[PDB]
């Protein structure tokens, strides 16, 4: 009964999503505990929890390490991220107790910017090798160096966006997407936060609206929601 | 993020409804991003209209009972009062321009 | 002797490519039309040409082409291209005769303007958002509904950057990345499409250094060499 | 893309080498884009400094010859010459100050 992913990937993106819709409609009366526990097992091989460590990291990262100790939790250094985010990694990991895997780069800043130079001043193009070199490709090797099925990871249909094409579970590359914390929204968030004694990104509360990247990377629809009436 | 005369359930009788003047209210919570990114608008504004325009924050998260007094739909929403009596509402995030423009345009 | 990726998938990102390194080593001897027909013969099912019909998809395009006619040929269409972009599409696959195969996103471009608007405008995540969507989604799903194994692309290790680190073969998301026309340079390109008769795109002559998409998203080493001495 | 006096190995002899004043010349090629990339920064100073300075670009593509009797190692190269006689060389695309100065601190 266990779930068979070498067959899903014999099926095209139309009747995957159709398939698994089955499973997703069933995923979607539960709640993120219970996402990741029915993840946990019913899908294969080696869960891992990639994380950016920005505003809201703390929520995802302390519900799937409480359910389970010490597991892969995916850092994509790129390089160039802002200081007080490696301090508030660092603060976690050592709150929360995380089995940290850092992954950067294949070279280095100063390797990158010898080699290609500022890749940012060089448009979306240059923002793409940017964007494939030190996240996409890192991320890439995390999955296949750890051995994972299914990788879980903290979004939320609103964040940027991840409307209703974006399920709680699927298949990006070869690899059981999970997203737990999807239809939670801020107040959920900053309630589990509080509840936890979690606290904000160190930045969050100075201005920094999505933090990330610093070199011209980093710097919300007009509303949130009371409930409309 | 907010330095401003910042408001409470309590506080609402007389720093508003009891308060001789015009004053502006930003009913706000520290989850929602547009509402901190106003932040820095309010402060400046604030700045500029002083002694005209009193400016003020309320947090909905410690104080929720006031904002549906106002029937107030999502924060990020900005209520004008001339002497406890409100005068207008604005929704969502703005520019310095249309906050200005919002405010001008009521205040007189 | 036909090479297995079922098994290569289940070997790390650097046994991949130290095991694969053997076979570059050979195709780095042989010229582009050598890879394409090593390739057509060596590697599983399916191939498929992506192109973004840009400055130089001529090359590529033709040459691959040529040696097997009638081949899927992949464009994702992202829904804002250049207008003479599409005029030269159409003006290829005509002269050309390709078996076009069109994957834009799920949604339009006033669907997405809609529902999340000028991403473009949202910064770097607005553009990942955009780039995600627009491009490396439709892709997924084309190797998916075309059911390939072997996908060859028109790179150079000169446009912006592809230095020792992108074999001639490779295996991007459980296919086999294959890349002739890796170690041309400028005049290689340039001549080619002297001796076959093939223009540049329309644009290029003009100013646009590298067209691509147009709202906002477009507008090279200091040097070219006629080698140093 | 380019619109100034285009040369070729025939008429170097006499356009350039047995020209009367200042030449800059380009040696440029098609498939260079940083070489197409200052055509337009060639033009307008072909513009300002008119009396002056004669621009011109040389197409190595149908006119190779030329490139090696200046050493060129790689396009885009800046030749300038003064009454036949080379004066000074600039390898790669620059800006249009870079060139003024490129220029004038030569030309005087």
């Amino acid at each position: 009964s266990k779930l068979d992913l070498n067959a899903l990937n014999e099926l095209p993106k139309v009747d995957r999503i159709l398939a698994l819709a089955e499973t997703n409609a069933e995923l979607e009366k539960l709640d993120a505990e219970g996402r990741v526990a029915w993840a946990l097992d019913n899908l294969p091989g080696e869960y891992v929890l990639s994380s950016s460590f920005g505003i809201q990291a703390a929520v995802s990262l302390h519900l799937v390490n409480q359910i389970r100790p010490d597991i892969p939790v995916i850092l994509t250094d790129t390089g160039y991220l802002f200081p007080e985010t490696y301090r508030f990694i660092d603060e976690l990991t050592d709150k929360l107790k995380l089995n940290l895997k850092v992954y950067r780069a294949t070279e280095s800043a100063a390797w990158q910017e010898a080699r290609y130079g500022k890749l940012w001043e060089q448009g979306v193009e240059g923002i793409e090798k940017y964007n494939d070199i030190n996240k996409v490709e890192p991320m890439n090797r995390a999955l296949k160096e750890l051995n994972a099925q299914t990788w879980f990871a903290g979004l939320r249909r609103e964040q940027s966006g991840s409307r209703a094409n974006l399920p709680v579970l699927a298949i990006q590359r070869g690899v059981f997407k999970v997203l737990p914390i999807i239809d939670w929204d801020n107040r959920t968030i900053y309630q589990y936060l509080q509840k936890h004694g979690l606290k904000y990104h160190p930045l969050w509360d100075e201005g920094y609206l999505s933090v990330g990247d610093t070199h011209t990377t980093r710097k919300l629809k007009r509303e949130c929601g009371l409930h409309e009436g | 993020s907010d330095k401003i005369i910042h408001l409470t359930d309590d506080s609402f009788d007389t720093d508003v409804l009891k308060a001789d003047g015009a004053i502006l209210v930003d009913f706000w919570a520290e989850w929602c991003g547009p509402a901190k990114m106003i932040a820095p608008i309010l402060d400046e504004i604030a700045d500029e209209y002083q002694g005209k325009l009193t400016v003020a924050k309320l947090n909905i998260d410690q104080n929720p009972g006031t904002a549906p007094k106002y029937g107030i739909r999502g924060i990020p929403t900005l209520l004008l009062f001339k002497n406890g009596e409100v005068a207008a509402t604005k929704v969502g995030a703005l520019s310095k321009g249309q906050l200005k423009e919002f405010l001008d345009a009521n205040l007189a």
